[PDB]
């Protein structure tokens, strides 16, 4: 549960958002379970956002898509019922992030889980 | 004094014996100031006036107390 | 360093009883250097011939042919400057507009407005436009004021929705020492007490530019040769409430409506688009300063109280709150859906035109200024950092034009709290919001929205939401 | 006082006259100081007159009190 207030406090101050990774690794056991990573923030941070793109925080997602768990991000942005919300603005940012995401290629999962990644696709 | 003569000169030379009358008025003012008597600053004068007021108050209090204690026959 | 050369050696070399021969024997012989002779009003008491002599001296220095029958009374040779306090142009006027202001002890509004209006009536015209066109424009710039006064009198409901807000009508007499007036500002905040209008004497259903804040509009120009009327025509009473501006006729009037914009409030492209379709081209021909509009405008507005010490806020707006401290941001340098940053209009170009299709040219500007004020309210003089408690920073995100929004992690719930604050009307802003299917109920009803609207302050509204909606 | 105040007033008048003569024969801070000194000299003269009146009144009161005290003492 601490992860939500943690990323809140992260946003609460104007961090460099790349040094943010240091605080993230510190606040967590650094390898306990990355299934509670940035994957869910994109949802919850946008939850109260609604009719707003919520900028200055997507930078975290940008600095994360370099090397993170792309599978969880993929499945959660797929299951995200955002077009139902019909904001017509946030969906644009979703297109932008998916551009940098899928244009070149996906990444390896070093296990059969990567196959499920394809499923999310 | 200063402003009167200044305004007179300004209104006269903007485009007879004014200086003589000004000097006469200044000499009269100096004579009146010296005739007053108070040469030193008014600080010591006010100090002496306060001392005299205190002395007068003491004298009035003594004269009042003198008419109170009347126990003779 | 010393003053021993004033009364010690000057009186002996001032070249007595026989030393007054300097009026006929030694007489064989200023603007800002020798003010001794110029400042005659200071060496002596303010009298009638003193100022009359100073004005004549200044006129002879600058150059102005003028005289009178004798010394003691002299008018001003102009279009309508002829006025005695306490026909070659206009008629003999004896209104109080030039006698009331200088009744008993006026000594300020006598050498500024006159010289200003004199310098205003200057152009390349030689006896064809310096006097003819100037007087023509001065006469024409009265029908609009008369119509505004008639409309204000007709709008006999309240001097809050028609005088200040809604439309124009907070005007004053436009003659000589006073130009046209209007309630450009829309200050919804009162003084250090209740908003008691009519301070001691003010009751004329006019509301001049003295009680609070109001602009000063005039009609002058030098190269604005625009097609418009040359005389005041529309002055008759309308059928029921009001009427339009019927002209005719129309000539190349070489003037404009350059008002006196006090603060360079930033405007939107919509204002320039509307102005470029009212009298030909826009009201300004220069490089548009497309810098951060809200950022610079907030600083410009708050620069009144600021002292010579530098601010260096850098998008920091820490301030107080109903019972604690808090913070705030401005969402600056954030490219909205508009693409580029908000265009800035921090200038004093208030050169309007004749009263054509301008029924809402002020309402949009009023809403823009109100949004700017609501934004800058958070940062006026509050400087308090390292606040461990509270510090509820929020960023006003103006995504759409004149549509702001502020999201903050309200302590009421364990998540963020966003609220749409859009300026729908000129004084009735939109304070609705869109919640989510899975979110805590820290969002109040329309009651808190109306309370925030009545407050019209960002930090006050934030504190209210944090206190009224929480209630725990 | 009276003597020093009158002397200061005369000096200020001489200085102002010399300055006006120089300004008239030739073509901010000193004038302000001169006016302040003149106002101070006038206030001092008024205070000196008031103090002389009060001193005369106090002298009459002291003479009356001394006469009463001498009668009581006798």
């Amino acid at each position: 549960v601490n992860l939500k207030q943690a990323i809140l406090q992260a946003w609460k101050e104007r961090w460099s958002d790349y040094q943010w990774a240091i605080n993230m690794k510190k606040f967590f056991p650094k390898g306990a379970t990355w299934d509670i990573l940035n994957l869910a923030e994109a949802l919850l941070e946008q939850a109260m956002i609604g009719p707003s793109p919520n900028p200055l925080i997507l930078s975290y997602l940008k600095y994360a898509i370099s090397s993170q768990m792309v599978s969880c991000s993929s499945v959660l942005t797929a299951i995200s019922k955002f077009d139902d919300f019909s904001r017509d603005l946030c969906v644009q940012a979703l297109l932008d992030i998916m551009d940098m995401f899928c244009d070149r290629l996906s990444c390896h999962g070093k296990a059969e889980e990567c196959i499920g990644l394809c499923r999310a696709l | 004094f200063l402003p009167l003569v200044h305004n007179v000169i300004k209104c006269m030379d903007k485009d007879q014996d004014l200086n003589a009358l000004k000097t006469k008025f200044q000499e009269l003012r100096k004579l009146i100031g010296t005739m007053p008597g108070i040469h030193v600053s008014p600080e010591q004068q006010q100090q002496q006036l306060h001392s005299l007021r205190e002395q007068v108050r003491t004298k009035n209090e003594l004269l009042q107390k003198y008419k109170s204690l009347c126990m003779f026959e | 360093l010393s003053k021993m050369s004033s009364l010690l050696e000057r009186l002996h070399a001032k070249f007595w009883s026989e030393t007054i021969k300097l009026v006929r024997q030694v007489m064989e012989k200023q603007h800002l250097v020798s003010c001794l002779e110029t400042l005659q009003k200071a060496l002596k008491v303010t009298s009638l011939p003193a100022m009359t002599d100073r004005l004549e001296s200044i006129a002879r220095q600058n150059g102005l042919g003028s005289h009178l029958s004798a010394s003691g009374t002299e008018c001003y040779i102009t279009s309508d400057m002829f006025y005695v306090e306490v026909h070659h142009g206009e008629n003999p006027v004896s209104c109080p507009e030039l006698v009331q202001q200088l009744r008993e002890k006026n000594f300020e509004e006598f050498s500024k407005h006159l010289k200003g209006l004199v310098n205003l009536y200057n152009l390349p015209g030689d006896n064809k436009l310096k006097t003819k066109m100037y007087l023509a424009l001065q006469s024409l710039e009265q029908d609009l004021s008369k119509m505004a006064i008639m409309y204000w009198k007709a709008t006999n409901a309240a001097p809050l929705d028609k005088i200040l807000h809604g439309s124009v009508g907070y005007l004053t007499p436009r003659s000589g020492g006073h130009l046209m007036n209007m309630k450009y500002y829309a200050s919804p905040s009162d003084l250090l007490d209740d908003k008691t209008a009519s301070p001691i004497i003010l009751h004329e259903k006019n509301v001049p530019r003295s009680l609070g804040m109001n602009a000063s509009v005039t009609i002058e120009g030098t190269s604005a040769m625009y097609k418009l009327p040359i005389a005041p025509l529309i002055m008759g009473s309308h059928p029921a409430d009001n009427k339009w501006t019927p002209s005719f006729n129309s000539v190349d009037l070489p003037a404009c409506f350059f008002l006196k914009f006090p603060q360079p409030i930033p405007v939107s492209k919509a204002f320039v688009q509307k102005l470029q379709n009212c009298t030909g081209i826009p009201l300004f021909e220069t490089p548009p300063t497309y810098l951060p509009l809200y950022e610079l405008i907030t600083q410009f507005e708050l620069s009144k109280d600021p002292d010579p010490l530098p601010l260096n806020h850098n998008m920091r707006f820490y301030a107080a709150l109903p019972g604690q401290q808090h913070c705030y941001f401005l969402n600056k340098d954030a490219p909205l859906p508009d693409g580029q940053s908000l265009q800035g209009t921090l200038v004093s170009k208030i050169t309007f035109q004749h009263p054509g299709r301008v029924p809402l040219i002020l309402n949009m500007i009023r809403h823009q200024v109100a949004y700017n004020t609501l934004i800058g309210s958070c940062v006026k003089r509050t400087i308090l950092k390292e606040d461990s408690p509270g510090l509820l920073q929020f960023e006003v995100c103006p995504l759409s034009e004149s549509r702001f929004s502020v999201s903050f992690q309200h302590p009421v719930n364990d998540s963020l709290v966003c609220v749409v604050m859009d300026v729908q009307d000129s004084t009735h802003v939109s304070c609705k919001l869109y919640k989510g299917l899975s979110d805590a109920l820290i969002c109040t009803d329309d009651f808190i929205a109306k309370v925030v609207q009545r407050c019209m302050s960002i930090p006050v509204t934030m504190r209210a939401i944090r206190r009224k909606a929480e209630t725990i | 006082t009276r003597e020093r105040l009158l002397s200061a007033l005369e000096d200020l008048e001489v200085l102002s006259r010399e300055l006006i003569e120089m300004l008239a024969i030739s073509r901010e801070n000193q004038v302000l100081e001169l006016l302040i000194h003149r106002d101070g000299d006038f206030q001092e003269l008024m205070k000196l007159a008031l103090n002389q009146g009060k001193v005369h009144h106090e002298m009459q009161a002291l003479e009356k009190e001394v006469e009463k005290r001498d009668s009581d003492i006798q």
